RNA sequence: UAGCUAGUAGGUGGGGUAACGGCUCACCUAGGCGACGAUCCCUAGCUGGUCUGAGAGGAUGACCAGCCACACUGGAACUGA
RNA sequence: CCCGCAGAAGAAGCACCGGCUAACUCCGUGCCAGCAGCCGCGGUAAUACGGAGGGUGCAAGCGUUAAUCGGAAUUACUGGGCGUAAAGCGCACGCAGGCGGUUUGUUAAGUCAGAUGUGAAAUCCCCGGGCUCAACCUGGGAACUGCAUCUGAUACUGGCAAG
C-alpha cells in the first residue's frame, strides 16, 4: 500500500496468457491431417462431433474442429486452421477454415456462405 | 564562475584520489515521493589532504585516470 | 408534468411450503426535470401492480436538488453499499454520459450535461441510492455563501 | 561544403520546395542546419508562392555557404519583384 | 455509396415524414405511413434506450442522405469545433451543397438536387462544383448553370418549393435561379422534431 | 508517536464538528495559529485564542448553521509521507471554488485564490469545503 | 543470479594517439564496484514518434527524420582530410 | 482540365435477426444433423440447427481469425484491499532505511517566482491558404508538460547553532 513499499517493489502487471499458442501470433496456419475422427461432446450436450488431428508447419500438433455439414477430408490433407475454441469439446481449440487449400465448401448453403467457403449461387 | 558540486568523502585511502558521494533529493517519477539518491565520484586531490567525513567542493576537469574526471576545489568543515 | 422511467424489473421467489411463490420487483424513478427526483421500489405479485406501487412510492419521498443551468454546481462523489458513483459538471452540448441507472435518474432530474461513472457494484438499486445521495449532498453558491457567512462574489 | 538548396516535399505532381541551408553530403530531404524560405512552383494566383528570408541568406553566404542555381534564381527573382 | 432502395419504407420505419418524395401528394395517401414495414408491422416493439438512440441517428442520416463513415467524420469534426456538438453537427449537415441547393428550390427532393449537382448543373461563385457534400460557406452565391437552367424538373421543383415553407437563412432569387447563403442556421431555425442529444450520446458509448 | 500535528488539528476539528462540540483545544504552534487564522478569516470557524506561555493551548470555537457543521470535509493533502508541492498554474480548486485549499507560499500561508491572484505557488497543506 | 574484479583501482616514469586517458609498459601502493542491485542468465537496435486512453498511464519503434551497429563468418592493416 | 455524341443505357454485395444488441414467421430434422463470444439451443408444435419470405446494420465492401489498448478501479500514483470472501509474519529486540514535539537565529539544499539558453524538422492542436470538396500539401502560432544557468522569496521540509 505505502508509497515506500511500491518504491521498493513496483507494482508488476500479470502477463496475459494466450488462448491459441499453436498459432504464435499468426492469423492462420497450415497443417497436414494426421487423423480424422469423431469424438463425443461434453456431458451436458450430446452429438458426434467431427474433429481432426493436425501437424502444423511449425511442429505443434493440435486438435481442430471441422465445422459444417459434411466434409471430404482424409490423411495427408493440407488444411488451414484459425483460432477459435469449441467449448463443449475439451482439447479442440482451433477451427478448420473451409474454403482453404484442401477444405471444400459445404454443399447447398445459402446463408453465411462466406463463413463456409461457398461460391455465390448463379 | 565555475560549476561545482558539494559532497562528502567516503574513502580517502588511495594515493591522490578520493571517492565523494554527492547525494541529492529527487522527486520519484511515478509515486511523487522525494527519494535520496547517491552518486559516487572518483576525485583527484594533491597531497591527499582530504579526510573521510570532510565536506568537499569538487569540480569537473579533463580525464585524469581511467575513472577520474573530477578534481577537488576546496574542503568545507575539515573537522571530522 | 412529472416524468417517470422504469429502471429495472426483477422476478423474485419465496419458496413457501408448497414450493415457489414467484413475485416481481419494479425499481422506478419519477422526476419533474428540474432539481426534483424521487426514486421508488415496488414489490408486487404482478408486474403492472409493481410498476404502479413503485411509481406511487417514488412520487412521494421526492427531494430537491440545487441544479445549475441544467448542470451540476461542482463535482460530486456518491457512496452507498457496493456502489461508488462519481459525477462531474460537463459543459453544455455534451449531454448526459452515464450508466443506465444514472442515465435515467439524471435524465428525469433535469441534469442535461454531466459526465458520470460508476465504480464497484453496478447493482441498480444501490447505484440509484448512491446517485440520489450524491446529488442531494450538493450545495449551491448562494447557500454556501450563507453557510460561510459572506456574500456570493466573496466566493466567486 | 555548406550549401543552400531546395528539399522537395509536397505530394505527387504537386511539388513544394523548402529552401534550407545544409551540409552538401546529407540527403536532399535529410538533416539541414536552418530553414530560410520556401518556394511553391505550382501556387495559384494571388498566393505569394515564394518567400525567402534574404537576411539569413546573407548571413550564411557571408560564412562561405554556396548557393544552388535554383535558389540563386529565386533570390534574383525576389530582388526583382521588390 | 448511395441508397438506391425504396424511400417510403424508410419513412414507415421512422414513423414520420422524412421528405423523401416530392410532396405532390399526401404521404398517408401514398403508403400506410404509421404501419411499420414488413409482415410484423402491426405490432410495436418495446424499444430499449439503445434502440431509440440508433433509430434517431438513422432518421437524421436518412433525411440528409449521409452514410455512416461520413456521418461519423461529421461528428468528430463537430465535436472538435467549438460550441454545442449537436448544433454544430446539424450546421455541418445543413451546409452540404446538396442540402443548400435543395433548400434553395431547385429540386423536389434531395435525391434530385444530388443528381443535379453530380451532373455539373450547379456553380458556387461561378465555378462548377460536382461533389454533393461540398461545404458551402457564408456569403456564397449558388446558381444553376445556363444549360441546365431550362430543365423542366427544376421549374417544377421551384413551384413545389413555392408551396413549401421557405427557409429563412437563404435568400433565393427564383427568376434568376440564383440564391445566397447569407449565414449559418442556428438551432432555433431548424425543425424542432430532429433531436441531437441522442446522437451525441450514441457516439460516446 | 505523533508525527503530523496539522493532520491532528484537522482531525480534532472534523471530530468535534461531527460530535457537535462547541469548541476544541489543542497544543498550539505558529503554523497551527496561521492555519486557524486563514480558516477564521475565510469564515469556517468563529474565532480562536491561545492561552498559556510554556504550553500554549489553542482553542477554536466551531461554527454551525442549521445544526450542521459549516466544514463539510477537511482533509490533509501534503503529509509527512508524501509532500505535495504545486506550481502557480497547477493550483487546485476544491468544489470548483466553493471551498478553499490552504497553500504555504514564500509569502506565508494563504488560500489558493489569494496565491493564484498573487502569482506564487507552494506546498498544499490541506483542503476545506 | 550475492558477491565480482590482478591491468583490476590509483600513483611515478617511459612509449603511443590529432587529442585526455591503464591506451600500453616497468615499478610501487592494495585497491575499486556491490542491496540506491555489482557480476551472471534471458530478451532487445535507440529516439522524434504510432495506437489506445478523459487523464495518468499501457503497448509499440512498419513508412518519414536524427543516432548506432553490420556488410558470407572470424581477424588485420594499407591508402586517405 | 474543358468541350461534343449515344443512350438508363456498363456498374451491389456481406453479416445478422433468443438475451447481451437493431431486427420474426413458416416449413424440414427431432439431444441426430448441427450452432456457439458467454449464458446457452436441439428428446415431434425450434423466433437459437437447415431453407424460404420479411426485416436490420454496413456498403465497394462485408465478415471470420491474429495482435495492442480500452471497458478492467481486474496491480488501484491519480484510483483497492487484509475479523469471516485471497490477504496481519507465532511473538519480541533491533542495524541499515522511512518518518520527527516546540522556540529563535542562519542557510539557500528541497520548494516557489522571474529571466536567458536549449528542448531538430516532421507529427498532435489553433487560426488561414491550395488543390471542383475531403483525404493530402502548406503558412503562422502555441507545445514539446523537460533540462541547465543566473537573479530573487523564508511560509513549509532539510542542514548548522542555541534553546
Ligand atoms: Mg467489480
Ligand atoms: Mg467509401
Ligand atoms: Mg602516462
Ligand atoms: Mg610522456
Ligand atoms: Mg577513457
Ligand atoms: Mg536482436
Ligand atoms: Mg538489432
Ligand atoms: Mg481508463
Ligand atoms: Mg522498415
Ligand atoms: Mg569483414
Ligand atoms: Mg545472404
Ligand atoms: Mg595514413
Ligand atoms: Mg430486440
Ligand atoms: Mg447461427
Ligand atoms: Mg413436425
Ligand atoms: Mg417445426
Ligand atoms: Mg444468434
Ligand atoms: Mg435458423
Ligand atoms: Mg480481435
Ligand atoms: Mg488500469
Ligand atoms: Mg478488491
Ligand atoms: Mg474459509
Ligand atoms: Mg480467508
Ligand atoms: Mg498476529
Ligand atoms: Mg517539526
Ligand atoms: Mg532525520
Ligand atoms: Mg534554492
Ligand atoms: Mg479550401
Ligand atoms: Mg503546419
Ligand atoms: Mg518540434
Ligand atoms: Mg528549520
Amino acid at each position: 500500500a505505502t508509497v515506500n513499499q511500491l518504491v521498493r517493489k513496483p507494482r508488476a502487471r500479470k502477463v496475459a496468457k494466450s488462448n491459441v499458442p499453436a498459432l504464435e501470433a499468426c492469423p492462420q496456419k497450415r497443417g497436414v491431417c494426421t487423423r480424422v475422427y469423431t469424438t463425443t461432446p461434453k456431458k451436458p450436450n450430446s452429438a458426434l462431433r467431427k474433429v481432426c488431428r493436425v501437424r502444423l508447419t511449425n511442429g505443434f500438433e493440435v486438435t481442430s474442429y471441422i465445422g459444417g455439414e459434411g466434409h471430404n477430408l482424409q490423411e495427408h490433407s493440407v488444411i488451414l486452421i484459425r483460432g477459435g475454441r469449441v467449448k463443449d469439446l475439451p482439447g479442440v481449440r482451433y477451427h478448420t477454415v473451409r474454403g482453404a487449400l484442401d477444405c471444400s465448401g459445404v454443399k447447398d448453403r445459402k446463408q453465411a456462405r462466406s463463413k463456409y467457403g461457398v461460391k455465390r449461387p448463379k | 564562475k565555475i560549476r561545482t558540486l558539494q559532497g562528502r568523502v567516503v574513502s580517502d585511502k588511495m594515493e591522490k584520489s578520493i571517492v565523494v558521494a554527492i547525494e541529492r533529493f529527487v522527486k520519484h517519477p511515478i509515486y511523487g515521493k522525494f527519494i535520496k539518491r547517491t552518486t559516487k565520484l572518483h576525485v583527484h586531490d594533491e597531497n591527499n589532504e582530504c579526510g573521510i567525513g570532510d565536506v568537499v567542493e569538487i569540480r569537473e576537469c579533463r580525464p585524469l585516470s581511467k575513472t577520474k574526471s573530477w578534481t577537488l576545489v576546496r574542503v568545507v568543515e575539515k573537522a571530522v | 408534468e412529472l416524468q417517470e422511467k422504469l429502471i429495472a424489473v426483477n422476478r423474485v421467489s419465496k419458496t413457501v411450503k408448497g414450493g415457489r411463490i414467484f413475485s416481481f420487483t419494479a425499481l422506478t424513478v419519477v422526476g419533474d426535470g428540474n432539481g426534483r427526483v424521487g426514486f421508488g421500489y415496488g414489490k408486487a405479485r404482478e408486474v403492472p401492480a409493481a410498476i404502479q406501487k413503485a411509481m406511487e412510492k417514488a412520487r412521494r419521498n421526492m427531494i430537491n436538488v440545487a441544479l445549475n443551468n441544467g448542470t451540476l454546481q461542482h463535482p460530486v462523489k456518491g457512496v452507498h453499499t457496493g456502489s461508488r458513483v462519481f459525477m462531474q459538471p460537463a459543459s453544455e452540448g455534451t449531454g448526459i454520459i452515464a450508466g443506465g441507472a444514472m442515465r435515467a435518474v439524471l435524465e428525469v432530474a433535469g441534469v442535461h450535461n454531466v459526465l458520470a461513472k460508476a465504480y464497484g457494484s453496478t447493482n441498480p438499486i444501490n447505484v440509484v441510492r448512491a446517485t440520489i445521495d450524491g446529488l442531494e449532498n450538493m450545495n449551491s453558491p448562494e447557500m454556501v455563501a450563507a453557510k460561510r457567512g459572506k456574500s456570493v462574489e466573496e466566493i466567486l | 561544403m555548406v550549401t543552400i538548396r531546395l528539399a522537395r516535399h509536397g505530394a505527387k505532381k504537386r511539388p513544394f520546395y523548402q529552401v534550407v541551408v545544409a551540409d552538401s553530403r546529407n540527403a536532399r530531404n535529410g538533416r539541414f542546419i536552418e530553414r530560410v524560405g520556401f518556394f511553391n512552383p505550382i501556387a495559384s494566383e494571388k498566393e505569394e508562392g515564394t518567400r525567402l528570408d534574404l537576411d539569413r541568406i546573407a548571413h550564411w553566404v557571408g560564412q562561405g555557404a554556396t548557393i544552388s542555381d535554383r535558389v540563386a534564381a529565386l533570390i534574383k527573382e525576389v530582388n526583382k519583384a521588390a | 455509396a448511395r441508397y438506391l432502395g425504396p424511400k417510403l419504407k424508410l419513412s414507415r420505419r421512422e414513423g414520420t415524414d422524412l421528405f423523401l418524395k416530392s410532396g405532390v401528394r399526401a404521404i398517408d395517401t401514398k403508403c400506410k405511413i404509421e404501419q411499420a414495414p414488413g409482415q410484423h408491422g402491426a405490432r410495436k416493439p418495446r424499444l430499449s434506450d439503445y434502440g431509440v438512440q440508433l433509430r434517431e441517428k438513422q432518421k437524421v442520416r436518412r433525411i440528409y442522405g449521409v452514410l455512416e463513415r461520413q456521418f461519423r467524420n461529421y461528428y468528430k469534426e463537430a465535436a472538435r469545433l467549438k460550441g454545442n456538438t449537436g448544433e454544430n453537427l446539424l450546421a455541418l449537415l445543413e451546409g452540404r451543397l446538396d442540402n443548400v441547393v435543395y433548400r434553395m428550390g431547385f429540386g423536389a427532393t434531395r435525391a434530385e438536387a444530388r443528381q443535379l449537382v453530380s451532373h455539373k448543373a450547379i456553380m458556387v461563385n461561378g465555378r462548377v462544383v460536382n461533389i454533393a457534400s461540398y461545404q458551402v460557406s457564408p456569403n456564397d452565391v449558388v446558381s444553376i448553370r445556363e444549360k441546365a437552367k431550362k430543365q423542366s424538373r427544376v421549374k417544377a421543383a421551384l413551384e413545389l418549393a413555392e408551396q413549401r415553407e421557405k427557409p429563412t437563412w437563404l435568400e433565393v432569387d427564383a427568376g434568376k435561379m440564383e440564391g445566397t447563403f447569407k449565414r449559418k442556421p442556428e438551432r432555433s431555425d431548424l425543425s424542432a422534431d430532429i433531436n441531437e442529444h441522442l446522437i451525441v450520446e450514441l457516439y460516446s458509448k | 508517536s505523533m508525527q503530523d500535528p496539522i493532520a491532528d488539528m484537522l482531525t480534532r476539528i472534523r471530530n468535534g464538528q461531527a460530535a457537535n462540540k462547541a469548541a476544541v483545544t489543542m497544543p498550539s504552534s505558529k503554523l497551527k495559529v496561521a492555519i486557524a487564522n486563514v480558516l477564521k478569516e475565510e469564515g469556517f470557524i468563529e474565532d480562536f485564542k491561545v492561552e498559556g506561555d510554556t504550553k500554549p493551548e489553542l482553542e477554536l470555537t466551531l461554527k454551525y448553521f442549521q445544526g450542521k457543521a459549516v466544514v463539510e470535509s477537511i482533509q490533509r493533502v501534503s503529509r509527512p509521507g508524501l509532500r505535495i508541492y504545486k506550481r502557480k498554474d497547477e493550483l487546485p480548486k476544491v468544489m470548483a471554488g466553493l471551498g478553499i485549499a490552504v497553500v504555504s507560499t514564500s509569502k506565508g500561508v494563504m488560500t489558493d485564490r489569494a496565491a493564484r491572484q498573487a502569482g506564487l505557488g507552494g506546498e498544499i497543506i490541506c483542503y476545506v469545503a
